[PDB]
């Protein structure tokens, strides 16, 4: 899993929102540096800028 | 917080 470093607000209807420390699953990653995630903490599922989550370990 | 990359 990744966790989010910051916080992110959605730009767009297909974007996901998520907060700093929130665990994600990334669901697919090969359409650039937005990459398809989905919230282990919320279930929502969206896109999110690669640059603002870390791997979890 | 780091400048959003292109979509």
């Amino acid at each position: 899993t990744f966790v989010a470093l910051y916080d992110y607000v959605s730009r767009t209807e297909t974007d996901l929102s998520f907060k700093k420390g929130e665990r994600l699953q990334i669901v697919n990653n090969t359409e650039g540096d937005w990459w398809l995630a989905h919230s282990l903490t919320t279930g929502r599922t969206g896109y999110i800028p690669s640059n603002y989550v870390a791997p979890s370990d | 917080a780091p400048p959003l990359p292109p979509r």
